[PDB]
């Protein structure tokens, strides 16, 4: 990545480096990567943590962090990828999913969301307050700068 | 044997949504999360 970009990863990394020793820890890794646009799964995050912990020390320096950020990095049109994933659950194929159904699948399949996590999703997704989620508009709003 | 088509698609797709939602709450400071100063 560009010098400007790496400076951006470094700025983020350094924000979570509590005492300026040039390391963060496994307890900050997910948050830093997310803050920079990554969406690791829970299993992926745990495996990156396991990599760090392989030597029984839980700290991560900047080159190690860049290595983990870059590894199998896969660019796409992210908003579209997410819209497509929602479309899988659009059972009547109409651009909408009910708030109840979205809550159900998000908490009963896969890396299930906690009640706190899904409560926020539904609060953000149903902007017309009508029990329905227009997922294209939801993803647009969540991707805005 | 394998999952059926829709069940496999749903498994793959819900995990994408979960991971994206967890990332989104950090980026947008939703649900109590705030970046360090």
């Amino acid at each position: 990545l560009t010098e400007e970009q790496i400076a951006e990863f470094k700025e983020a990394f350094s924000l979570f480096d509590k005492d300026g020793d040039g390391t963060i820890t496994t307890k900050e890794l997910g948050t830093v990567m997310r803050s920079l646009g990554q969406n690791p799964t829970e299993a992926e995050l745990q495996d990156m943590i396991n990599e760090v912990d392989a030597d029984g020390n839980g700290t991560i320096d900047f080159p190690e962090f860049l290595t983990m950020m870059a590894r199998k990095m896969k660019d796409t049109d992210s908003e579209e990828e997410i819209r497509e994933a929602f479309r899988v659950f659009d059972k009547d194929g109409n651009g909408y999913i009910s708030a109840a159904e979205l809550r159900h699948v998000m908490t009963n399949l896969g890396e299930k969301l906690t009640d706190e996590e899904v409560d926020e999703m539904i609060r953000e997704a149903d902007i017309d307050g009508d029990g329905q989620v227009n997922y294209e508009e939801f993803v647009q709003m969540m991707t805005a700068k | 044997g394998p999952l059926g088509s829709q069940d496999l698609l749903e498994l793959k797709s819900v995990i994408k949504l979960q991971a994206w939602w967890r990332g989104t709450m950090i980026r947008r400071e939703i649900g109590g999360f705030k970046m360090p100063k």
